[PDB]
C-alpha cells in the first residue's frame, strides 16, 4: 500500500505549518524500473502540488549516483557528495551535477564537517596610498 | 549532397557543416547534468527565430511550465512563443493506470506548422518495462513515422549505466550520435561534446570544449589561425627611444 | 666542395629566434624557383602573405613566384590536427604538387 | 529567474546562487560517511531558525 | 532493534570482495558506525590500514 505514506505526510505538513521537507533512506523503502521509477515520480509530483521544497537523500555505493541506477533522472535538482583518501588524508568535496533552471558551480568544492557543521571556502582590490614602516629605518629610507 | 539543418549554435554549425541531417533523426547522448535538453531546447527555439522552422517539444517527464522556466531563465522568450502558437509542448506519462503518439504529435504538427521536433526522454516507455522484445521496433517504428513525416528529430538519451546509451540499441538506429561530457579534472569541470557518427558528411571527430552561460549552448568556433591580417602600417609604442630603434 | 648540397638531400639549418632560418629557407626556395624548379614552403607558426612580406625586406619577391604557379606555401599550426594527420596533410599536398625543392 | 531557498550554508548558497529550488525535488547522493543525511538535517534547521 | 533495546554495544564483522567494495553495500547503511580495515601491498611491503 502506498496511501498510508501520504496520510502520515500531510498531518506532519500541516501539523507545523511547514514548507520545507526532508525525505531520509528511501531507497530501503523501495527495496524491475516499473514499480521504482512510477512510484518515485508520482511522489515528487504530489509534493509539488503542496509547493513543499524537497530533499531526498539518495545512497550509491554500486553506482555513480544511486544504487539502482535509474532513480536520480527523475529529479530536479542533483548534488553529489564525495570523501576520497588519496595518500592517507581524507577529504571532503561536494559537487552540483545538475541544476535546471540556473547557473551554479560545476566545480568540485571542498567542505568541513566540525562540531559547526558544513563549511565551506568560496577577484580585485582597491588600493591604499599611504606607506607603512618596516622597522629597519636604512630599509624604509630605501624607497 | 545531404540535408542539412543548423541548430543557430555557432560553431557546432561548424563542426557538422550545416547542422544536424534535416529530416532525419539524432541521438544527443549524455549523463545526467550534459546539457541535453538545453541543446534540444536551442535546437527549437533557434529554429523558429532564426530560420523560421516551426517545432513541437514531447516531454516524457517534466511539466510544460518547469521547461519554460528552465529555458527562460536563460533568456529564450519560450512562454511568447507558445502563446504565439508557433510552438507547442506535450506532455505524456507511463504507468497510466502507438497510434496515440501519432495523433498527439500529428495535432501540434497540424496547429503549429511543424516541421522540427525532439523528443525527450523517450526513455521513459522502454526502461519503466523491458518485457516486451519488440523494444529495437517501437523505435524505429517512431523513427520511420517521423522520417516519412520528414521531420528533424532530436532524441535526448540517457547514458548512468555506461557505453553511449543505456538501451544499447539507439546509438545503431540513429544516424547523427552526439556525446555529451562534463568531465572534473583536478577539481575543475570541463563541458565537452564530440560528433561520434555522422552519415554522409564530415563532421568534427575530435572533443569539442563546449560551456553553459546565459548567452545559452556556446561552442568555441574552430581554424582560426594563419588566416592573420598583414599590415605594412607601423603602431607607436608610447617610447619614441624604441620606436626609433627599428 | 662541389658548390652545393647534393639534389636529392636533407638540410637542417639550427639556430635561435631571430637567427635568420626562414630567411635562407626562403632564399633556397627562391633559387628553385628562379632555376624553373617548383618548390613548397610548409610554415607551422607563420603566415604566407606575412612571411612573403617579411621577405620583401631582404630583396626577395616570393610572391612574384607564388603568383608564376612554381610555390606552394601551405600555412598551417601543430595543435590543430594530430601529428599523423599532420604527415598525411604534407604528404598529400606534396604528391599532387611534385615539388623539387621542400621548406 | 528561479527561486532559492538558502540553505543556510555559506559558501554553497555563493555556488548556487542563493540556494537549493524552492518546491522542487533535491537529491543528496553519496555513499556512506559522504553527509547526506546531516546536509537535509542541516537545511531543515537552518530554514527553521 | 532487539538488540538497542536491549542495551547492547554490538561489533559486527562481515566481509567485502566479489568485485564489489563490500559483499553486499546495505549493511553499511543499517550500521551506525562503520570501520574499514586493509591489508595492502607496496612495492613488496604491506601495511594495515584502518578507517572510520
Ligand atoms: N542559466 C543557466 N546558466 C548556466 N547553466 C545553466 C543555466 N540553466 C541550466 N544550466 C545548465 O544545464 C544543465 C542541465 O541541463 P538539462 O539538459 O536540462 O539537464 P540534463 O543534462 O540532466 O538533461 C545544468 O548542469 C546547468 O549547469
Ligand atoms: N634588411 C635587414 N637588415 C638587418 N636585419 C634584418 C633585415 N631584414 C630582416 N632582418 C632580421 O632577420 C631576422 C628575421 O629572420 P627570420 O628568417 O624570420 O628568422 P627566424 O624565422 O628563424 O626567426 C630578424 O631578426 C630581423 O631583424
Ligand atoms: N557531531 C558531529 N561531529 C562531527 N561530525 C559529524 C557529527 N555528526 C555527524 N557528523 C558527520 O556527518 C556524517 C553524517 O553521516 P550520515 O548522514 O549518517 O550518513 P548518510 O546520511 O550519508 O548515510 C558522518 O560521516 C559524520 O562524520
Ligand atoms: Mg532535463
Ligand atoms: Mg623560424
Ligand atoms: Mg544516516
Amino acid at each position: 500500500d502506498l496511501e498510508g505514506l501520504f496520510l502520515r505526510l500531510e498531518l506532519a505538513i500541516d501539523t507545523v505549518g511547514a514548507k520545507r521537507v526532508v525525505l531520509d533512506t528511501i531507497e530501503s523503502l523501495f527495496s524491475n524500473p516499473a514499480i521504482l521509477r512510477a512510484e518515485i515520480r508520482r511522489l515528487f509530483d504530489w509534493l509539488k502540488e503542496r509547493g513543499l521544497t524537497t530533499v531526498i537523500t539518495a545512497e550509491r555505493g554500486d553506482g555513480a549516483l544511486t544504487r539502482q541506477g535509474l532513480e536520480e533522472y527523475v529529479s530536479d535538482c542533483v548534488i553529489l557528495l564525495d570523501h576520497r583518501v588519496e595518500n592517507q588524508i581524507s577529504t571532503r568535496r561536494l559537487r552540483i551535477v545538475k541544476y535546471r533552471g540556473t547557473a551554479h558551480g560545476t566545480n568540485e568544492y571542498p567542505f568541513l564537517i566540525d562540531t559547526d557543521g558544513f563549511s565551506v571556502l568560496p577577484l580585485l582590490h582597491q588600493v591604499h596610498e599611504e606607506r607603512i614602516a618596516s622597522g629597519v629605518p636604512d630599509l624604509d629610507a630605501m624607497m | 549532397g545531404i540535408g542539412k539543418s543548423p541548430t543557430g549554435i555557432q560553431g557546432f554549425d561548424e563542426l557538422t557543416l550545416g547542422g544536424l541531417p534535416t529530416g532525419r533523426p539524432s541521438l544527443v547522448c549524455g549523463s545526467a547534468g550534459c546539457g541535453k535538453t538545453l541543446f534540444a531546447s536551442t535546437f527549437l527555439i533557434n529554429g523558429v527565430r532564426d530560420h523560421g522552422e516551426p517545432g513541437v517539444f514531447v516531454t516524457f517527464e517534466e511539466r510544460p511550465e518547469d521547461i519554460v522556466n528552465n529555458v527562460a531563465s536563460l533568456g529564450f522568450e519560450l512562454d511568447k512563443l507558445i502563446e504565439e502558437e508557433k510552438i507547442a509542448i506535450e506532455h505524456i506519462a507511463v504507468d497510466p493506470s502507438l497510434e496515440g503518439l501519432f495523433l498527439r504529435l500529428e495535432l501540434a504538427i497540424d496547429t503549429v506548422g511543424a516541421k522540427r521536433v525532439v523528443l525527450d526522454t523517450i526513455e521513459s516507455l522502454f526502461s519503466a518495462f523491458s518485457n516486451p522484445a519488440i523494444l529495437r521496433a517501437e523505435i524505429r517504428r517512431l523513427f520511420d513515422w517521423l522520417k516519412e513525416r520528414g521531420l528533424t528529430t532530436v532524441i535526448t538519451a540517457e547514458r548512468g549505466d555506461g557505453a553511449l546509451t543505456r538501451q544499447g540499441l539507439e546509438e545503431y538506429v540513429s544516424d547523427c550520435v552526439i556525446l555529451l561530457d562534463h568531465r572534473v579534472e583536478n577539481q575543475i569541470s570541463t563541458r565537452r561534446l564530440r560528433i561520434v557518427k555522422y552519415r554522409g558528411t564530415a563532421h568534427g571527430t575530435n572533443e569539442y570544449p563546449f560551456l553553459i552561460d546565459t548567452d545559452g549552448f556556446s561552442v568555441l568556433p574552430v581554424a582560426l589561425g594563419l588566416l592573420h591580417q598583414v599590415h605594412e602600417e607601423r603602431i607607436a609604442s608610447g617610447v619614441p627611444d624604441l620606436d626609433a630603434m627599428m | 666542395a662541389g658548390g652545393g648540397f647534393f639534389r636529392g638531400s636533407s638540410i637542417l639549418v639550427s639556430g635561435v629566434a631571430g637567427a635568420g632560418k626562414s630567411s635562407l629557407a626562403a632564399h633556397f626556395a627562391a633559387a628553385a624557383c628562379a632555376r624553373g624548379e617548383r618548390a613548397m614552403y610548409f610554415s607551422f607558426e607563420e603566415a604566407a602573405d606575412q612571411a612573403v612580406r617579411n621577405m620583401r625586406s631582404l630583396g626577395l619577391d616570393l610572391g612574384r613566384w607564388r603568383d608564376a604557379g612554381l610555390l606552394r606555401f601551405m600555412a598551417t599550426r601543430p595543435t590543430f590536427y594530430s601529428l599523423e594527420m599532420h604527415l598525411a596533410v604534407i604528404l598529400r599536398e606534396v604528391m599532387r604538387f611534385e615539388p623539387s625543392v621542400v621548406v
